């Protein structure tokens, strides 16, 4: 949970 | 830093979406490896969004975003059930990578996604039970366990939820690109970056794996390693  | 506010949101269920679009099969791309152990594209891509953009019931715009139903009759542990978008506030903020995978009791995704951060509910905190870099996979509940496993040599399809949109599931025959070490066997896709957890689901829902990791790649493309479930070496007696 943040980027990709 | 960051572990601190990680927040999971159910989008769909880990399965075959019947938005099955034709986009892998890529034949032969060139990829920059970085001491064998890693590989990438030299291009500085950005593109953190996924979850929200939209009323889509799950939101918040504020903190994070949620779809998390732990009741206080009879429940302790996190089950959404599927597929998740998730996004934290950490790192660089409030940014969303996507796809959490959650099947029976079982929650595993992508190591890449985080350098193993703990999970929650936007303030109430729960705690993974795994974390592997090597094979790039992370665990939540216990030892991963389902059974299939994608290679390079059989078509399947990614699992990919789209940004304030469905689960679009795109069929991604094998692929391969050019090595030092000759050529690595991957997944490799003509698409958006696909979300970071995304599994690797047949259409009659077999294998259920995970994409590995990898990068976009001609700045265009998506490309990346497969990864799959061994499941868990317990070698360890579990209780005696």
């Amino acid at each position: 949970l943040k980027r990709x | 830093g960051s572990a601190a506010d990680l927040e999971l949101e159910r989008a769909a269920d880990v399965k075959w979406e019947d938005q099955a679009e034709i986009s892998g099969s890529s034949p032969i791309l060139s990829i920059t490896i970085s001491e064998d152990g890693s590989m990438s594209i030299k291009n500085e891509e950005e593109e953190q969004t996924l979850g929200g953009g939209g009323s889509g019931g799950g939101g918040e715009f504020a903190g994070v975003l949620w779809d998390v139903p732990s009741p206080p009759p009879v429940g302790k542990a996190e089950l959404e059930d599927g597929a998740y978008r998730i996004k934290q506030k950490g790192i660089l903020g409030y940014s969303q990578i996507g796809a959490g995978v959650y099947k029976e009791g079982t929650f595993h995704t992508m190591w890449h996604v985080t350098r193993g951060a703990v999970l929650m509910h936007k303030g109430k905190r729960i705690e993974p039970s795994w974390a592997d870099v090597k094979k790039d996979l992370i665990s939540y509940g216990g030892g991963w366990k389902l059974e299939g496993e994608w290679k390079e040599g059989e078509e399947v399809q990614v699992l990919a939820l789209e940004p304030g949109k469905n689960p679009r599931a795109v069929q991604t025959k094998p692929g391969l690109f050019k090595t030092n070490a000759g050529t690595i066997g991957a997944v490799s896709l003509d698409f958006s970056p696909g979300t970071s957890g995304s599994p690797i689901i047949d259409k009659k829902g077999k294998v259920v794996g995970l994409y590995g990791n990898g990068v976009v790649t001609r700045s265009g493309a998506y490309v990346s390693a497969i990864a799959q479930t061994e499941k868990s070496i317990e070698d360890n007696p579990e209780i005696e």
